[PDB]
């Protein structure tokens, strides 16, 4: 291979020609060198926020700018940093790199090519602390977000803009449910309607290597990737990179978001954001605040998530959907980030390990997991068209709230009880398996005519399958009606419920 | 048969990184040193008669 | 020429200025310093010395360096006040939002005012008619008084503050101001087009609220200065027009937490569990610039939220003692079904008595509490033992006080979304009524389930009857 | 206004002893006689500056103090003021006057020793920072070589770093 | 060239500061060197503080350290002998041979500090690694390219987990061995290695499949935390010159984090949550990411760590959980329960456990087995107070079952047979899984509970019913 030869000749051309035209006087002289800070004697009018180069070739993030001497980050380890070294400024803020040409790529927090597979074909460079845009410049949220989990679609609306939280404990399904909405994304990812794609955009931030390449490997099997962003952090970077890389895949977002296109963020455990900002500011002699993070955590994660919004159509009706995870110890939801995340989001999907070996996959906590949004950012065809789907809520509440302290009294509690249960073992659903609406909306509508005869517990899930069977059969004619028009008419309310009675009979 | 292609650029660059080695080596022992001096010299007055 | 000072230091939100001139701006001045897209704006809170002051950005320090050449504007933040303010959107520092035009106006007022006398306090005892079983039996609002919203995040405060708007809002009440303090954008435009839409507002018209948005998205330093200039405009539109207006703020905790958000970087210790140790001689003045007067009257009605719904943390605790009718919501009856969650014991009231609101409302407000109270007594019984090992007045107690509980849900005109169910608005003497003569026992045969999301108990008999005819 | 900011950390004492001399007169007797005090405290270094110490109470360092004004009064203006606050204050007394040198030097000479890419010393007698330092560069280039020795010049290993990098 | 020197001037705990003089300023994490009477004692390089002061960590006591004292540079990190000469030779902190079986002959020496292996990652999870022990197997089967749990606080028998996996796996495996055992007993490491002498894993003259590192907490903090890294480094070239499938073995990660926290305070840090480090998922991510499967080779770690106070919620474990896939808890309450292994079932889990990976059959035999214990702990509440009587038919049928099972997770174990009386026995996962699933679908009901208390499989089950009706009843 030649032609890299004479690439990087012409590279280390250019790369003189860059170096040779800066004589520069303000290049500061390293005082001092911390775990992983540097305050530095020099740059005079250095801009805060920005970056630098050290004369090793390690970059650096301007955060505190006290009098005499700078507090500079590392993105990168203090390894190959000394004292008294030349640290050149690069003029401008913290930058990275946005375009089309990520598709298909994994990048790291700076947006460098990671996965080696050559360089970023990127249309433009955008700020990693851009504004949120203002209250007039965007619309409600309408558009529903088809996750393809029929316990997340029919009873935990999300939409375009909105800011969904997977509150949860370790190992309980947190990115099982990001994974699969982007699984789920392909329906439409794959066509001509560019209104209705939504490309994935993933952070991992502490996340071992290992554990990326497991979830790479998985999006290209299922051909999700060619839509797909990934951005990581591993634990081995630096607190700087992984403090920084949510804010550059939010820029990677709002890309998509500002040029009319909708796109979806999953930040996947923002909590070592947290803790790898505590490790910033404790590292910086900044005053720490409750239980030593640093008071503005708050602030920190307000701006990154309000950055996801619903656009509206005077600047081209752009959306950004925001899919934060966090992760509590021991299902304490009162602690101090948990109690942040929960106030700053659009609504929570509550995940339990109690539920999850329980049986219930998913393991949603419908008693706690709700949406600011309910039939706004829902399909019309598991809403008031079904009925029930507007109000399955309060009797999910209702069967909960009679279970041995209501103990049955009359025939109607046991109905009741009957059709609950029969319903949570309905709404089980196995990872790598998404769903779609036009087969959410019968199998649920089977659950208002007809559940309690359901050919027992063990075998309601073939019953679910065979019922898509006698309807995919037979009776593509409902699934198509109710996939294109999105809703169900009266006429197509009878046929429904026809079907429905006549596998009910069989 | 692709992947192996892929892994034939990425084996000519692992030699490639060794091969700087050899070039580096090669770089430590003239007397360039000498003579690069002069080239800052003619360099650093370009660079502030520009100015 | 002003007053020209350097920058020295840039530590997060703290900008320290060094004034080279022996003449120093005093606090609470407002800066201004030359940024590329507006004019940045600083606030001075402390002297530090050597002629150098510590200040606190209104708006974000990115690509700030050691030098801008920084200006006194002399004088605290002026905000635009007067009736061409209402229908517009105004920032932090008195800027628009909307994109409308400059505020035409002839009057800026500081938004650093001192609370009004002793001498100039007055009283009230209107109740404010809500529509709201619970909110106007249990806890009545007062006119011209101080209304608490306590509850933590996912109970329905934002909620019941767009049915407080659309209920009162609307016709009752001469003028109304909106504060929004650190919350959810989209929840801001919810609230900008229900006001266009509704009428209240109009573009090309006379509107009828004002609104002032200082949301999460902002530092710090304009959190926990937007409410002061919704002080501002409320009490100009109360003193100088003599008007009876409706300061509306959400999220008051908010401030306080901006203000322990800045309270380390100041070099100040900080007090216990981590908040400033002044929060509550600032939260004083902000509360207490929030009266009725001799010249106009104010009536107040914002949200507290209680961080991890703990009633004992030191904010909520200290927020209750400056509010006349507390009505707290909680959680667990929250997810009882109960949406418009107000707790029937916690949530009290000065304004009840029966000096205001009769003898007969009083008796009928006092049994219905107790009797929530031997309900909630026994619980334990109830469930880990069993309800079968209770005396006969026992299991009747039980039963009515359940009726009563899902009985004080109330359908919500803004919660169709989530509901499905039209709206209701029940008066005064109708929920007196229909709670006593559940009370008496003369309803004691429908059973519960009509109860709950109904209006007065003509919907109950209706819905009683109804459930007969498709249980035929 | 002084030329460079100190920014405190016992370096107050010497931007406010130029202020002071600034203020009416006398930039350089003051510092001609502060330049003596330190050529005669390091004359006796055992008797120097070991009596900088800490461990040595406030009438001792009153009879020090003025033990240093001898010599036909060499401390001649507000250095006395200098040698009274220090007494009553943090003692050792050389760092902050290489602050006020640096500050003086600043008001009146203005030479850096750069180079960029060239680990030249070059000082620079002239208030003017503009074209001064080729002619600098180049004395020092056509004579001297004091050290000049980059060992390795960063632009060739960085670029053959990154580009074996990809 | 000439050698570096500098003067000592602070000496704080086992914090040393070190005065240096024009351009001779050292490395981060750059062995120092001190002629002390007993020895050599290096001083690694922490932080830079400037004026030519460099903050150092000494990898030994700081005894008789006079102010002043000359210090010399090695010129780079801490380097340890490296080869398969090491095998049979048990090492230190630095490398110093502390067998005395002579000195160490080795043809390398690499620096202790290295970077992880980039995306040059592999991800082969399909290897489920025969353990043995029934608990393990079913509910979070040990993957051959992963990272192994081993959770649990003071007296739970991680150690002697441990000492069951070095006989069950580094026996019958092709592909050396690493134990760098940071920070336990020296008794402990006394009787492993005796063991090991015994068995033949290790010959004094002969082959010897293990490299034996060790540091106790003898040593000073700074050893400590640094042996780790150590052994690693011995993983690395075994990994990577020979081209073998290595089996890192450490005895607790959680002392690392400890002797971090140690130094911290002294180092010039503001203290974190509970008194920890701020460095301490940096830290740890950078000491467990090097151990990684390594496209050329692969690597089995059983890690093991120590919750502080039975707290599963303190920073260094709930840390330390995020970079671990197959985990073990081994709670306290099953310990006083008598079942031994004491692992909860019910936290165990692992990635393996997928119907696609281990079987569905299994995937179904494990779910279930999950809901009946599982069961057993929603009710415990009621059983606690009111008992048994007051359940329902099912609640009764699905509670002794769940009693049942969980006495019979329990399994012998070959290396605490002294502290049971009963000879070790290993199941295979097929055996284990069938009668799982048979005392799940109710076939053994009407056999006593106490007969599935350390046994093997069902037929083990059954003979102590046989017995326990013959003689006892
Ligand atoms: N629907 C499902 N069906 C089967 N297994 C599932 C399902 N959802 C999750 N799991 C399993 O649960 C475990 C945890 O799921 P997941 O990979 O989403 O982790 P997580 O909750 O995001 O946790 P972490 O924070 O540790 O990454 C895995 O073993 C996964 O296989
Ligand atoms: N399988 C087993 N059978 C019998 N006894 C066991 C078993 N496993 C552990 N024990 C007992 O548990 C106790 C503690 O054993 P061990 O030394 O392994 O503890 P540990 O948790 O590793 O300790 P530490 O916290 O000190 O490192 C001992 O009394 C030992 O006999
Ligand atoms: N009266 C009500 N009717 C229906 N839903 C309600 C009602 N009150 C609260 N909710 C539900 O509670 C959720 C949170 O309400 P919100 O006021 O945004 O929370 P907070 O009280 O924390 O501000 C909403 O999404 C809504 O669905
Ligand atoms: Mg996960
Ligand atoms: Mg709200
Ligand atoms: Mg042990």
């Amino acid at each position: 291979k030649a032609q890299p030869t004479e690439v990087s000749s012409i590279l280390e051309e250019r790369i003189k020609g860059v170096s040779d035209e800066a004589n520069l006087n303000e290049t500061g002289r390293v005082l001092a060198v911390g775990d992983g800070i540097a305050r530095v004697f020099g740059l005079n009018n250095i801009q805060a926020e920005e970056l630098v180069e050290f004369s090793s070739g390690v970059k650096g993030m301007a955060l505190n700018l006290e009098p005499g001497q700078v507090g500079i980050v590392l993105f990168g380890s203090d390894r190959l940093v000394k004292e008294g070294e030349l640290v050149k400024r690069t003029g401008n803020i913290v930058d990275v790199p946005v375009g089309p040409g990520l598709l298909g790529r994994v990048v790291d927090a700076l947006g460098n090519p990671i996965d080696g597979k050559g360089p970023i074909d990127a249309a433009g460079r955008s700020r990693a602390q851009v504004k949120a845009p203002g209250i007039l410049p965007r619309r409600s949220v309408h558009e529903p977000v088809q996750t393809g989990l029929k316990a997340v679609d029919a009873l935990v609306p999300i939409g375009r803009g909105q800011r969904e939280l997977i509150i949860g404990d370790r190992q309980t399904g947190k990115t099982a449910v990001a994974l699969d909405t982007i699984l789920n994304q392909k329906r439409w990812n794959n066509g001509s309607d560019e209104s209705k794609k939504l490309y994935c955009v993933y952070v991992a931030v502490g996340q071992k290597r290992s554990t990326v390449a497991q979830l790479v490997q998985t999006l290209e099997q299922h051909d999700a990737m060619k839509y797909s962003i990934i951005v990581a952090a591993t634990a081995s970077e630096a607190a700087p990179l992984q403090y920084l890389a949510p804010f550059t895949a939010a820029s990677i977002g709002e890309w998509f978001r500002d040029n009319g296109k909708h796109a979806l963020i999953v930040y996947d455990d923002l909590s070592k954001q947290a803790v790898a900002y505590r490790q910033l500011s404790l590292l910086l002699r900044r005053p720490p605040g409750r239980e030593a993070y640093p008071g503005d955590v708050f602030y920190l994660h307000s701006r990154l998530l309000e950055r996801a919004a619903k656009l509206s159509e005077k600047e081209g009706s752009g959306s950004l959907t925001a899919l934060p995870v966090i992760e509590t110890q021991g299902g304490d939801v009162s602690a101090y980030i948990p109690t942040n995340v929960i106030s700053i989001t659009d609504g929570q999907i509550f995940l339990e390990a109690e539920l999850f070996y329980k049986g219930i996959r998913p393991a949603i906590n419908v008693g706690l997991s709700v949406s600011r949004v309910g039939s706004a950012a829902q399909v019309k065809a598991l809403k008031q068209v079904a009925g029930s789907l507007k109000l399955f809520l309060a009797q999910y509440r209702e069967v909960a709230a009679f279970a041995q302290f209501g103990s049955d009294l009359d025939a109607s509690t046991k109905q009741t009880l009957v059709r609950g249960e029969r319903l949570t073992q309905l709404l089980k659903q196995n990872q790598y398996s998404p769903l779609a609406t036009e087969e959410q909306v019968p199998l649920i509508y089977a659950g208002v005519n007809g559940h309690l005869d359901g050919i027992e517990l063990s075998r309601i899930g073939e019953f679910e399958s065979s019922f898509l069977s006698y309807l995919k059969s037979n009776h593509n004619e409902l699934l198509t009606e109710i996939r294109e028009k999105g809703e169900l008419s009266k006429e197509l309310l009878a046929s429904l419920k026809s079907a429905t009675e006549s596998f009910v009979a069989t | 048969w692709v992947r192996y292609e892929a892994s034939l650029r990425q084996l000519e660059q692992r030699q490639l990184a060794k091969s700087v080695i050899s070039r580096v080596q090669s770089e430590l022992g003239n007397p360039k040193f000498q003579e690069k001096v002069l080239q800052q010299s003619i360099s650093e007055i370009e660079q502030l008669l520009s100015k | 020429t002003p007053i020209t000072g350097k920058v020295t230091a840039v530590i997060g939100a703290i900008v320290d200025v060094h004034f080279e001139q022996s003449e120093l701006p005093a606090i609470l001045n407002a800066l201004e310093i030359k940024t590329p897209q507006g004019k940045l704006v600083l606030e001075v809170a402390q002297h530090l010395g050597e002629n150098t002051v510590r200040t606190i950005a209104m708006d974000g320090t990115e690509g700030l360096v050691r030098g801008e050449k920084v200006l006194d504007t002399g004088g605290p933040i002026s905000v635009p006040v007067g009736r061409e303010t209402l229908g517009r959107i105004i920032n932090v520092i008195g800027e628009p939002i909307d994109e409308r035009g400059p505020i035409k106006s002839k009057l800026r007022k500081p938004i650093h005012a001192d609370p009004p006398s002793f001498a100039e306090q007055s009283t009230s005892a209107e109740i404010l008619e809500t529509g709201i079983k619970v909110v106007d039996l249990l806890a009545p609002y007062a006119r011209g008084g101080k209304i608490g919203l306590f509850g933590g995040a996912g109970v329905g405060k934002t909620v019941f503050i767009q049915e407080l708007i659309n209920n009162i809002a609307k016709a009752h009440g001469g003028f109304s101001v909106f504060t929004g303090v650190g919350e959810r954008t989209r929840e801001g435009n919810d609230l900008y087009r229900e006001m266009k839409e509704t009428g209240v507002i109009n573009l090309e018209g006379e509107s009828k609220v004002a609104l002032v948005f200082g949301q999460m998205n902002e530092p710090p330093g304009a959190r926990a200065r937007v409410a002061l200039t919704g002080l501002t405009i409320a009490e100009y539109f109360r003193d100088e027009e003599g008007q009876d207006v409706l300061l509306f703020i959400d999220n008051i905790f908010r401030f306080t937490q901006a203000g322990s958000e800045v309270s380390a970087l100041l070099g100040r210790i900080p007090s216990a569990v981590g908040y400033q140790p002044t929060l509550a001689t600032d939260m004083g003045l902000l509360q207490e610039r929030i009266t009725t007067t001799k010249k106009g009257s104010v009536t107040s009605v914002q949200a507290v939220y209680v961080p991890a719904d703990d009633l004992t943390d030191p904010a909520p605790a200290t927020t209750f003692a400056h509010l006349d009718a507390t009505t707290v919501l909680s959680r667990g009856i929250s997810e009882l079904g109960i949406y418009p969650a107000v707790d029937p014991l916690d949530s009290k009231s000065r304004l009840l008595d029966a000096a205001v609101v009769g003898q007969e409302h009083y008796d009928v407000a006092s049994k219905v509490q107790e009797t929530l109270q031997t309900y909630k007594s026994l619980q334990d019984i109830i469930a880990i033992l069993g309800m079968d090992e209770l005396s006969e007045q026992d299991k009747l107690t039980v039963e009515r006080a359940r009726k009563i509980q899902r009985f004080l849900s109330q359908p919500f005109a803004v919660a169709e979304v989530f509901t499905g169910i039209p709206g209701k608005l029940v008066r005064l003497k109708d929920t007196v009524a229909s709670f006593k003569a559940v009370l008496e026992g003369k309803y004691d045969n429908i059973p519960e389930h009509a109860f709950y999301m109904v209006g007065g108990i003509e919907d109950v008999v209706a819905k009683a009857e109804k459930l007969a005819a498709e249980a035929n | 206004p002084p030329p460079v900011r100190l920014f405190g950390v016992e370096g107050t004492y010497a931007t406010a002893l130029y202020q002071a001399a600034a203020k009416n007169s006398s930039i350089d007797a003051a510092f001609q006689s502060l330049q003596k005090v330190e050529s005669t405290v390091k004359k006796n270094p055992k008797l120097g500056h070991l009596l900088l110490n800490p461990a040595l109470s406030l009438k001792d360092r009153n009879s020090v103090i003025d033990a240093i004004v001898e010599t036909h009064k060499n401390l001649d203006g507000y250095v006395v003021n200098l040698l009274k606050v220090l007494s009553e204050n943090n003692r050792l007394g050389c760092f902050e006057k290489i602050a006020s040198d640096f500050g003086v030097l600043n008001d009146a000479h203005n030479g850096l020793l750069k180079g960029t890419v060239t680990s030249a010393e070059p000082l620079d007698p002239k208030s003017f920072k503009r074209i001064e330092k080729a002619l600098s560069a180049s004395k020092l280039v056509g004579q001297g070589k004091s050290l000049k020795l980059e060992n390795v010049v960063k632009p060739e290993i960085k670029g053959g770093l990154i580009v074996e990098l990809g």
